[PDB]
């Protein structure tokens, strides 16, 4: 005994427009292909693989990056220059 | 018309007042603008007298590119802010 109004008359939604014609044939291979590829997050898993790689990019260069930058801070200071004299500071 | 506003130091000047402060700031910039110039004439000076010298520029202005070296780490722009935020001997 409880429905919506009888004063409503709700119809169809469209969307409206010009139904342009098919310029290009979906290959189902590379759709399901392109489809796995974005996704790929939703699948992804630990093995020695990623955890290689994980332990290379993440860890071990950002901290190589590291002891080459915070060393080698104020050394060098090629302005002007002459022979003989200091190249670096330290 | 070329006009030619005062130089104010940072040196007593009540960093309190915005009239004082912004003068100080924009005297010490354009001195360090005019401080370049001299940079940029040794230059121009310098492939004038190598070019017209030609196979004896290592002896006749020996003294002008040792001036150009000398001249280089100290006449560039190197910020308000390092004397401003700054005060030696204190
Ligand atoms: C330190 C390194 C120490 C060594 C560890 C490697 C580690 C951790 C890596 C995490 C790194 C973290 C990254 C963050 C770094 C931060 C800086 C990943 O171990 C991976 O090693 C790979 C190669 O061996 C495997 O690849 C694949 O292998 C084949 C199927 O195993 C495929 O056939 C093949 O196609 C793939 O090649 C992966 O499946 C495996 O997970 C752990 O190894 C161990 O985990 C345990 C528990 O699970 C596993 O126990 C078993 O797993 C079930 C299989 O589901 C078994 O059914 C079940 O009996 C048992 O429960 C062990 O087996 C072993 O795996």
């Amino acid at each position: 005994e409880l429905k919506p109004s009888s004063a409503i008359q709700r119809g169809p939604l469209n969307k409206g427009g010009w139904d342009a014609p098919h310029a290009l044939h979906n290959d189902g291979a590379i759709d399901r292909y392109a489809h796995w590829r974005t996704f790929y997050q939703e699948r992804f898993k630990y093995t020695r693989a990623t955890g290689k790689s994980t332990l290379i990019f993440l860890v071990a260069f950002p901290a190589l990056i590291g002891y080459v930058a915070y060393q080698s801070e104020g050394l060098f200071e090629f302005a002007g220059k002459r022979r003989g004299e200091s190249v670096t500071t330290r | 018309e070329h006009q030619r506003p005062e130089l104010v130091s940072f040196d007593d000047i009540n960093y309190n007042d915005h009239k004082k402060v912004r003068e100080a700031q924009e005297s010490y910039t354009r001195e360090q603008f005019i401080r370049l110039e001299a940079l940029k004439t040794v230059r121009k000076a310098l492939e004038k007298c190598y070019e017209e010298s030609g196979p004896n520029h290592f002896e006749d202005c020996k003294n002008l590119a040792e001036q150009y070296l000398d001249m280089l780490p100290t006449h560039r722009l190197q910020g308000y802010l390092g004397y401003q935020r700054n005060d030696p001997s204190k």
